[PDB]
């Protein structure tokens, strides 16, 4: 048998369903979220992270003359001088006046510290959900780890569940995401091989061990100081040291609605938006005979308690008369009171106390118990607390 | 080095077996077919004995089989085996055969002692899977290449695995005889025996070579006597039953796995071609059944696939857009039509 | 995404013995086929070893003189090369199929490495 | 598949139960009323109340490796190609991403492929690749496996070590007088697919696309336009007095 | 690493409101966001004691002070 059914999308709460037989008695279903991941289809790009300004010896030639030869180092940048005198703590490593040349030679590699100190990009699409939930039905309890797509049902004791697809594709993440020390950062960094001086992406390696990068550093050498043997460079500070102190604030504290954020693997965490639908397909086995129920008689309720806050706080008290003494399912057809509990236990003559939260100043409706309807009325107090530490347990109606 | 594979077959020994079809009838023998295979392309096909092959009573080419518990050997070329046609044995070891012979419906095994011939037929089908998409009987004398899969010819250690059990009580009407009065019990020399008995109240002994007479038992037929083995396990066989308890001791490996390998295919005969406008039609001889593949270079390609057994003709349409077909194993053939 | 590094291989005498190394990095949990392939100077490329799990094939040159291990945990496979012959010169690439991203954005199937040269001296 | 057959388990003149391993799809059942044989004549001596016990199961065949076939899900392809591209006598060849983005830097010369006019890939949501060949197959998904069709054992990985069948195995009563356990399954579906076996992609494909799986790929087939976008310096235009004229 | 930790703020209530007021040993940055469809995130900088006051709806409210874990509340009707 076929059976449709809408869930919220929020962990935490739980969720009670009657399913309905014109000849056999009400079966119950219970659900509990724990927790909702929308990974998303990531890829690597490249990897970015200090550069380290490598240069060799300097070339000095004495009264002669000298060329440079390419090494095809990243950003190499190769320049000769003349007119140089040299020194040394010895004493003057030439006797020319003039004709001295210096050949000096400069470029870059990845800095040894940033094995894990390391910058990432991103470019993240088609994010997909998975659910963990935890089902009673027939009063089995389940535990179970589904997909949400239109595909992949999971089959326990012959019941089939199919959770369709998405009502909302939202993601929180953009197009193209940074990812740093455990946290992830939405950016738009330059692609490959287009990087400039002084910001994001001046080095461009595509792994951590490709040895192979694209350097755009703007370095210039500059005469040395005569009476003196060294290599003067300049070129832009650290782009990734920029952004490291421009650092605007996170998705897990600017994200909305309130998606928390993960790093192991990238994912988001309990995004509370949307509705998941769920389709049972039941065995026959399950459904139980309206003969093998008590069946109730001259069965009254009345309001004990009062109080519409977010929890559950209205209590009522039942009243009622059984031929036969066994647990069943109450239910609540409207959506003007949630009742917490799934069944109560049912004797010969006793009372059956259950606990709900409404919104309703004046609530007044009808309780589904197992054979019949039963009238309940009242009118209900407000809470004495401006603030709770806990989400909303019931719908706002008109 | 070879003796380190043939190590774990050292371990074991052969076992009876029934089988439905000697040569006379529903039969108990040394050859009984638990499985067969046929997977190869080449008609190289997997059986499973109940004999042992490469060990002796380690020889290259022996069968060594079981009679009554007696161990016997025999050289390998004497024993055969049909399906419709002989077939030809390659090479043994262990509980597997290894066969290269065409396909049928049966498989019949046989030979021949000084007088009696043993013998039975299962029916297990072998097929013969041909390469490519010229369908043949009998592999070409020449041809082409491709990649198919054959089984091996050499035994290494694979990561497949058999499991072995310990042997169950094997009943033998031999050991027990009359004596004048009471029933006597030889259980044969280095072995243990366990004798069962009702003929007065419930009986049960473990004899070690010892010749014992048991009392208030007249007739021989009320009870009976077996024989225990603890070492020399045996496969997991369906036919025998089991001993008493968890009846695992470790795991062997199945030689003759399959593999790739490079495989001759034949030619089919060039096709003659002729041209008109907008158009082509292949005179056409195949020496065997032969598949045509046509396809269109459009958006869609109204594919066509067909199978020629004889002589025929086909005329066929192309536009500017283009032609492809395969005949055979050729490489395909594009043809792309101009104004004229 | 994930590549394949390779490592071993060299200079060495007939009848020598050496060891190929191969390993994969990413993101990647799961791997199935572990192969290597030799392409000799002017040939095309074909096929040495393959190795998936506790299954190991050989090709028909090949049988009794190399060996394949598989390390799932680390995702490496490691070719043991003995009794080496003038006809081995070639250059060694080692191949990943069938890969199992972790969830994991489904991308490649098949990747490649760079490879090793291996020569032999007569 | 391969169905695994435990040896019979015999308690003659007595009574036996059930013990289940959890093998997959494993099948256990108990017989009454059997007179077995061996060679060496019948094995026990009470006439009835003989226990047989069959447990029977399926596993993997031993020929996983180099015979196997393979389900893929595919979306979202992407394109790339090898050009080789001359701009003033500086020719190279080289590997490109015809994505809106990555260029090819040479000479100062910065060339950008735009995305492809159309997004037509030969490829179903659903592929099944054998032996090197490719088909369009809609395969049950895992764990709704049929018997006598595609998708009867279902093993996550081909050493996962964990596998779902559905193969209808049933016991049947033992023949008088015979130790064995008759067994009654579907055909494997996988050698049915086999004998249909419709033509592969290679040859009912659209546009003529190649289709080879070294990685599973398309080659050489034309569908649309790449758009081209050069950015070229101002240093390598010559002024035309130094040109012929 | 050990890392500081900063004093606990005062708060106190209010129909669809709430005042914190907060006592810095030393610099600290105060993040507060709301769990709405939108954020308003606001990341500030604060070195000397002060009193802030804010709005708060049924969407709830987030806010970080410091290294404690993150605060939430709810608001309903009274």
């Amino acid at each position: 048998y076929e059976h449709a059914t809408t869930m919220p999308s929020q962990a935490g709460i739980s969720y009670n369903t009657i399913v309905n037989r014109a000849g056999y008695a009400p079966l119950p279903i219970s659900i509990t979220p724990t927790k909702i991941k929308l990974i998303p289809t990531v890829n690597l790009e490249y990897v970015t992270c200090h550069y380290k300004t490598g240069m060799d010896s300097p070339a000095i030639k004495c009264c002669g003359s000298q060329e440079c030869t390419p090494t095809y180092r990243p950003d190499e940048q190769c320049k000769v001088f003349t007119g140089v005198y040299p020194f040394m703590w010895g004493g003057a490593y030439c006797f020319c006046d003039t004709e001295n040349t210096q050949v000096s030679k400069a470029y870059v590699m990845k800095s040894d510290d940033c094995l894990a100190d390391h910058a990432e990009a991103y470019k993240a699409h088609t994010a997909s959900v998975q659910a963990f939930l935890n089902i009673t039905v027939g009063e089995h309890s389940i535990v179970t780890t589904v997909y949400v797509n239109g595909e992949t049902p999971v089959n326990f004791n012959g019941v089939k569940i199919t959770a369709g697809p998405l009502s909302t594709a939202w993601t929180p993440f953009d197009r193209k995401i940074v990812q740093y020390a455990g946290e992830i950062y939405n950016y738009d960094f330059p692609e490959y091989g287009a990087g400039q001086p002084g910001a994001f992406g001046d080095i461009q390696s595509r792994t951590v061990s490709s040895s192979d990068l694209y350097a755009n550093t703007n370095l210039v050498l500059q005469r040395p100081k005569a009476g003196a043997i060294h290599v003067p460079y300049t070129q832009a500070p650290s782009g990734f040291e920029q952004w490291k102190k421009d650092k605007a604030p996170s998705l897990k504290f600017t994200a909305p609605f309130g998606c928390e954020i993960y790093t192991n693997p990238i994912r988001a965490e309990n995004c509370a938006v949307g509705s998941i639908p769920l389709a049972f397909d039941i065995p026959d086995a399950l459904f139980t005979r309206v003969s093998e129920t008590p069946t109730l008689s001259a069965a009254e309720c009345t309001l004990n308690e009062c109080v519409y806050s977010s929890d559950f706080g209205g209590i009522a008290t039942v009243k009622y008369s059984a031929s036969k003494s066994g647990k069943c399912a109450v239910h609540v057809p409207s959506g003007t009171a949630t009742l917490k509990e799934a069944a109560v236990e049912l004797t010969e003559q006793g009372s059956a106390t259950i606990h709900f939260s409404t919104a309703n100043i004046h609530p007044e409706f009808r309780l589904q118990i197992c054979t019949s309807y039963v009238t309940c009325k009242g009118d209900c107090h407000p809470p004495k607390d401006h603030i709770v530490t806990h989400p909303q347990y019931h719908a706002q109606t008109f | 080095s070879t003796e380190e594979l043939f190590n774990e077959y050292k371990l074991t020994r052969p076992y009876m077996a029934r089988c439905i079809r000697c040569a006379v009838g529903s039969c108990h023998s040394p050859i009984a077919i638990e499985a067969v295979k046929s997977d190869g392309h080449d008609g190289y096909v997997r059986l499973q004995t109940s004999s042992q092959y490469g060990l002796d009573s380690l020889k290259g080419r022996t069968m060594r089989y079981d009679m009554h518990g007696t161990i016997k050997e025999i050289p390998l070329h004497q024993v055969s085996l049909y399906t419709s046609r002989p077939c030809h044995i390659v090479d043994g070891h262990g509980y597997f055969l290894l066969a290269r012979c065409p396909a049928g419906d049966s498989i019949t095994m046989e030979f021949k002692k000084d007088s009696v011939r043993h013998s039975c037929s299962v029916p297990y089908e072998v097929k013969f899977n041909p390469v490519g998409r010229e369908l043949y009987t009998h592999p070409p004398e020449h041809g082409v290449e491709q990649a198919c899969q054959v089984y091996a010819h050499d035994a290494q250690n694979r990561g497949a695995y058999v499991e072995m059990h310990l042997p169950g009580s094997e009943v033998d009407s031999s050991l027990v005889s009359l004596s004048g009065s009471s029933v006597t019990v030889t259980p044969p020399d280095g072995t243990s025996a366990l004798v069962e008995c009702e003929c007065g109240g419930t009986k049960i002994s473990e004899t070690i070579n010892k010749t014992k007479q048991f009392s208030q038992c007249t007739k021989k037929e009320q009870c009976r006597a077996y024989r225990l083995q603890n070492d020399k396990w045996v496969y997991n066989s369906d036919k025998l039953p089991k001993a008493a308890g968890a009846t695992l001791k470790g795991k062997l490996h199945v030689p003759f796995l399959l593999a790739d390998g490079k495989c001759t295919v034949p030619l089919a005969p060039e096709p003659m071609i002729t041209f008109g406008f907008r158009s082509v039609s292949l005179k056409l001889h195949p020496k065997n059944p032969t598949y045509l593949i046509t396809r269109q270079l459009a958006d869609e390609p109204h594919y066509t696939h067909e199978l020629i057994s004889e002589p025929a003709v086909r005329n066929f349409t192309v536009t500017e857009k283009g032609w492809e077909f395969v005949w055979g194993n050729h490489p395909p053939k594009r043809f792309w039509a101009q104004e004229t | 995404e994930v590549q394949l590094q390779a490592s071993g291989g060299g200079l060495v005498q007939a009848g020598g013995s050496l060891r190929l190394s191969c390993a994969a990095s990413g993101s990647i949990v799961s791997i199935n086929v572990m192969a290597w392939y030799r392409q000799s100077p002017g040939k095309e490329r074909e096929l040495v070893a393959k190795s998936s799990g506790p299954f190991t094939l050989y090709a028909d040159s090949v049988k009794g003189r190399f060996t394949i291990s598989n390390d799932a945990a680390k995702n490496t496979v490691d070719l043991q090369m003995n009794s080496l012959k003038p006809e081995d010169t070639a250059v060694y690439y080692c191949n990943a199929e069938g890969l199992r991203y972790p969830s994991g954005t489904y991308g490649p199937s098949a990747v490649w490495g760079q490879g090793t040269q291996v020569t032999v001296s007569s």
